[PDB]
């Protein structure tokens, strides 16, 4: 139940989770620097740049 | 906005990015060269965090198929310079970059999202 919040907008590619600054989402995997996440807004899953978010 | 962390090119990235490049009018019909291969590598590395290990093509004469499945940009020979000019001037055609001396051009082919032609045609090259 680690929850992160967007610090910048991210327009991603197929397989990424796109988000906007302030969006909060669950981290589903935190390995490496690209993470799996589910958006609290949409329940949509995808990969995100870890440097775009913070706990 | 910061740079995104580096990553390998998944086939989904390959398909999504190929269509995006296609739609924004890039690459189609442009002459292939080693320099331009590297320019492409560099652009996507420093713009999408793509490690430049995905852009490889099949060897023999004729059409060169991308060896990363999902990348939709193949190399098509064009029917059309001495070696000394090649050395001293930046001629931008694959005539001397290409081991088989063909002049290659980039062509968009979306069936490359459906058929892994490189793998099905040239398994030995993997």
């Amino acid at each position: 139940d680690i929850i992160v919040v967007a610090l910048y907008d991210y327009e991603g590619w197929w397989g990424d989770l796109s988000f906007q600054k302030g969006d909060q989402m669950v981290v589903l995997e935190e390995s490496g620097e690209w993470w799996k996440a589910r958006s609290l807004a949409t329940r949509k899953e995808g990969y995100i740049p870890s440097n775009y978010v913070a706990r | 906005r910061p740079k995104v962390p580096l990553r390998t090119m998944s086939y989904k990235l390959a398909i999504d990015m190929s269509h995006f490049i296609k739609e924004k009018g890039g690459l189609e019909g442009i002459y292939y060269s080693a320099r331009r291969h590297r320019i492409l590598d560099i652009y996507l590395e420093k713009e999408e965090g793509i490690i430049p290990d995905w852009q490889d093509y099949t060897s023999g004469p004729g059409i060169r198929y991308p060896k990363t499945f999902g990348w939709l940009w193949k190399l098509v020979p064009v029917n059309v310079e001495d070696e000394e000019h090649y050395l001293m001037h930046p001629a931008q055609t694959s005539q001397w970059d290409d081991p088989w001396g063909e002049v290659l051009a980039w062509k968009f082919d979306p069936t490359l999202a459906y058929t892994y032609e490189a793998y099905v045609r040239y398994p030995e090259e993997f």
